[PDB]
């Protein structure tokens, strides 16, 4: 057919891209969908069952957080197809319980299924990527398609949940959607053929010495603050719009879809725009757009106030990610081993801490602390992080580092 | 991978001298991805780096030999060189010559022939 073999490189840029779409299709159609099954259970420590809808969120995030190096490892431990096809599996088996689910337990245990199998898809399908795709500008090019996949995923994910379970009932959304991870994964026997182990040629460099690298951890610190700052924004916009504004019910998605297509947007041109204008510069940029965005959140008044600034955070936050996204692989290829599986885990590790953190903190900060004041301290961290951007213009060689440590002794 | 060098001489201090190393046995790929400059050695001494060259062409001077030195590498004649425009009589070193590769974990490392250069006291 049109792809007998691995004949266009591209075919693994569709195979990550479905995945993130689905993983993130997954992560948002469920949202609205709890509370209202857990509202309906329980009309047919009352604390912590309040806080456990929090707990929620926590139980993905946490598992994402807890299994991506042991994926990172794994893969350049045996290989990158099998991690790929096994959380496949897991998400599938996940995607078919949340409906026929109902006991919340098993539903924890569903969606923790779930964040194994994102973690899993989101560090060895991006490894995989890097690793196919050793050309700098087109590692860039590619990368921030798939962002573009991942933010174009949580873009359509609300509607096409809702649309479905108001016109069929419960398992509508899950079925359906199920029925497309099949589909996905009849894509992936044949493209990938992972029928034989595939041990890596080279050993990787240990995770500790990664952690020693300041330019890993600006890069890292740069992706999660910037990750954090929408993150944060997402609960905390709903309640206050209500608290000061008098708004009604329907102005929420509209309030927030200029920040998700943005995002849409800003990873899919600057992709290409980094590497003809320069990775850290941009990053730059982005995070004092991103500072500046935020600070000019709380400021506003109307729902036109609110229109510019969402549009300008997601603008931003779409050119860190998708600047900073390829720079780890840049890096570990100038001055380590070869192999991307770690430094990746790493990132998404730096990706998926914002999420984790996200919810309960900026609630309880905003429960103690004028909701202003959040916006105003993440627009300063975001400031104040942004000139360390500035370092990664010339990274210094492994032999240059050699040299240095020579001549000190 | 086999290397030449040329230089050495008695000076008095507040002269000048050149010192060039070559590289004739190895191809000019292998001598780019290699990263050399010129060792130092003195009578009951050990080696102390005082200033190489690489492919970032970033020299990492010793502090006390900065301005003192100039080295430069040539990606096609296949030399690396030093010039100096100053002595003084706490010079007294023998100067050698190397190279490092570290696509291996090893780096293996050849040393020149080598030059000395006294000064008068």
């Amino acid at each position: 057919w049109l792809q007998e073999s691995r004949r266009s490189r591209k075919l693994i840029l569709f195979i990550v891209f479905l995945a993130l779409l689905l993983d993130n299709m997954l992560l948002t159609v469920v949202v609205p969908i709890i509370p209202s099954y857990l509202y309906s259970i329980k009309h047919e420590d009352l604390l912590n069952e309040n806080v456990q809808v929090g707990l929620l969120f926590a139980s993905k995030a946490t598992v994402q957080l807890i299994t991506n190096p042991f994926i990172g490892l794994l893969t350049n431990r045996i290989g990158y197809p099998i991690p790929i096809f096994a959380g496949f599996c897991i998400m599938f088996v996940s995607t078919i319980m949340f409906a026929f689910s109902s006991s919340y337990a098993f539903l924890l245990i569903a969606r923790s299924l779930q964040g194994i199998g994102s973690s899993c898809s989101s560090v060895a399908g991006m490894g995989m990527l890097a690793s196919v795709y050793t050309d700098d500008e087109e590692r860039g090019n590619v990368m921030g398609i798939a962002l573009g996949g991942l933010a174009m995923g949580v873009l359509v994910g609300p509607p096409f949940g809702s649309v479905l379970y108001e016109f069929v009932g419960k398992t509508a959304p899950f079925l359906v959607l199920a029925a497309l991870v099949l589909l996905d994964g009849a894509i992936q026997l044949f493209v990938l053929q992972p029928s034989r182990v595939q041990p890596e040629s080279q050993k990787g460099t240990p995770l500790t010495t990664l952690l020693k690298d300041p330019y890993i951890l600006i890069a890292a610190g740069s992706i999660c603050f910037a990750n954090m700052g929408i993150a944060m924004l997402e609960p905390a916009l709903p309640i206050w719009m209500m608290e000061t504004m008098c708004s009604r019910k329907w102005q929420l998605g509209v309030a927030f879809l200029p920040a998700s297509i943005s995002y849409l947007i800003g990873t899919n041109i600057f992709g290409i725009l980094a590497h003809k204008m320069g990775r850290w510069l941009c990053a730059l940029l982005g995070m004092i757009i991103v500072g500046v965005s935020i600070l000019c959140i709380p400021f506003a008044k109307n729902i036109y106030g609110l229109i510019a600034p969402n549009f300008g955070v997601g603008f931003a936050i779409g050119m860190v990610d998708s600047s900073m996204m390829p720079i780890m692989g840049y890096l570990v290829d100038l001055r380590h081993v070869s192999v991307y599986g770690s430094v990746y885990a790493i990132a998404d590790v730096a990706f998926c801490m914002g999420y984790a953190i996200g919810p309960s903190a900026g609630g309880a900060i905003a429960k103690a602390i004028g909701f202003p004041w959040l916006m105003t301290i993440i627009g300063i961290i975001d400031i104040l992080f942004a000139p360390l951007c500035f370092f990664l213009r010339s990274p210094p060689s492994r032999l240059e580092e050699e040299l240095r440590r020579r001549t000190e002794g | 991978v086999q290397l030449q060098e040329s230089g050495g001489g008695l000076v008095q201090p507040g002269g000048s001298l050149r010192l060039s190393c070559t590289a004739s046995g190895v191809t000019i790929s292998a001598l780019n991805a290699m990263a050399m400059g010129w060792y130092r050695q003195a009578p009951g001494e050990r080696r102390v780096m005082v200033a190489a060259v690489s492919e970032r062409g970033n020299a990492m001077y010793r502090e006390s030999v900065q301005g003192r030195f100039t080295v430069t590498r040539d990606f096609t004649n296949k030399m690396v060189s030093l010039q100096m425009d100053n002595l003084k009589p706490e010079d007294t070193a023998v100067y050698y010559c190397h190279v490092l590769e570290d696509r291996v974990d090893s780096f293996h490392d050849y040393w020149g022939q080598g030059t000395q250069v006294t000064v008068s006291s």
